[PDB]
């Protein structure tokens, strides 16, 4: 039996989550009606999260609202807070988020996420505020995509795909079961990596030695080079290249890289990113890494570049 | 190597504010 296993590793945003949910999409039928009902909740809880990491981002960016009105909106979205914690979202609640999500002040907030810690799933689910505020909503597959939600152990998921079967680990961001935990990195065909390059402009935080990008390079320099490794595929997922090209239009990459010469084209970037993780790569000779450049939430896309690594993998063993 | 350290600790750094229990 030629069985896979493959384990996901990266930062924490970095979309290992969603690359998960993704397969279940892709080649195990997806989710079925029942289950897009039990993500309803968990749609309503996160867009009230994202507007609320907003609403208190202003306090501390010191960000006046558009329309002083909108202060008493913000004062009311404390104490609706909990009103969708069943099912409907009210009426009442949805105009306070319609109206905070239109105010020139909240907006400026959004524009600057770089300056602090906002979800890529806020704007998906703010802008179609309209759309799941209806009483009769059943969350879409592309809502369950972009669900955040907290895990507490290892998250697991198996397949089968071209006559192979899967084996795809999230090891969390917890050793509250190590051994289990530990098995996760053992015996593994390939690893893939995800980077999150929307970080690139991030600044750097008070709790940080170094950017978030270099975090996730240190990372990728200790997987890729640990001798426990050497017959395991080092794939790399380039990810959130959608915010990317948009982030790199107005922020240098030279935020992230001050050493950088080229230009601010997404191609150039993207490709000079790419060159700073592979150069970590210190076995060139006995190993190669599998770059691939992806947006998670994009079934099309992660279909795409998951058969063309399911497409090395056979050429492997038919090698080896 | 302190290599499951370094890990942990990344993997862990995910807005936990912003996401919600099932
Ligand atoms: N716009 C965009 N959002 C993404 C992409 N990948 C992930 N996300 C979102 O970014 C957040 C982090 O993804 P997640 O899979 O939970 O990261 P994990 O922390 O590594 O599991 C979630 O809100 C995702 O829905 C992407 O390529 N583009």
């Amino acid at each position: 039996a030629k069985e896979v296993k493959l384990l996901l590793l990266g930062a924490g945003e970095s979309g290992k989550s969603t690359i998960v949910k993704q397969m279940k999409i892709i080649h195990e039928d997806g989710y079925s009606e029942d289950e897009c009902k039990q993500y309803k909740v968990v749609v309503y809880s996160n867009t009230i999260q994202s507007i609320i990491a907003i609403i208190r981002a202003m306090g501390r960016l010191k960000i006046d609202f558009g329309e002083a009105a909108r202060a008493d909106d913000a004062r009311q979205l404390f104490v609706l807070a909990g009103s969708a914690e069943e099912g409907v979202m009210t009426p009442e609640l949805a105009g306070v988020i319609k109206r905070l999500w239109r105010d020139g002040g909240v907006q400026a907030c959004f524009s600057r996420s770089r300056e602090y810690l906002l979800n890529d799933s806020a704007s998906y689910y703010l802008n179609d505020l309209d759309r799941i505020s209806q009483s009769n909503y059943i969350p879409t597959q592309q809502d369950v995509l972009r669900t955040r939600v907290k895990t507490t152990g290892i998250v697991e998921t198996h397949f089968t795909f071209k006559d192979l079967y899967f084996k795809m680990f999230d090891v969390g961001g917890q050793r509250s079961e190590r051994k289990k935990w530990i098995h996760c990195f053992e015996g593994v065909t390939a690893i893939i990596f995800c980077v999150a390059l929307s970080d690139y402009d991030l600044v750097l935080a008070e709790d940080e030695e170094m950017n978030r990008m270099h975090e996730s390079m240190k990372l990728f320099d200790s997987i890729c080079n640990n001798k426990w490794f050497t017959e395991t595929s080092i794939i790399l997922f380039l990810n959130k290249k959608d915010l990317f090209e948009e982030k790199i239009k107005r922020s240098p990459l030279t935020i992230c890289y001050p050493e950088y010469t080229g230009s601010n084209t997404y191609e150039e970037a993207a490709a000079y990113i790419q060159c700073q993780f592979e150069d970590l790569n210190r076995r060139k000779d006995t190993k190669e890494i599998y770059t691939h450049f992806t947006c998670a939430t994009d079934t099309k896309n992660v279909q795409f570049v998951f058969d063309a690594v399911t497409d090395v993998i056979i050429k492997n063993n038919l090698k080896e | 190597e302190d290599f499951f350290s370094l890990i942990l600790r990344s993997q862990a750094k995910r807005m936990d504010e912003q996401r919600v229990l099932l």
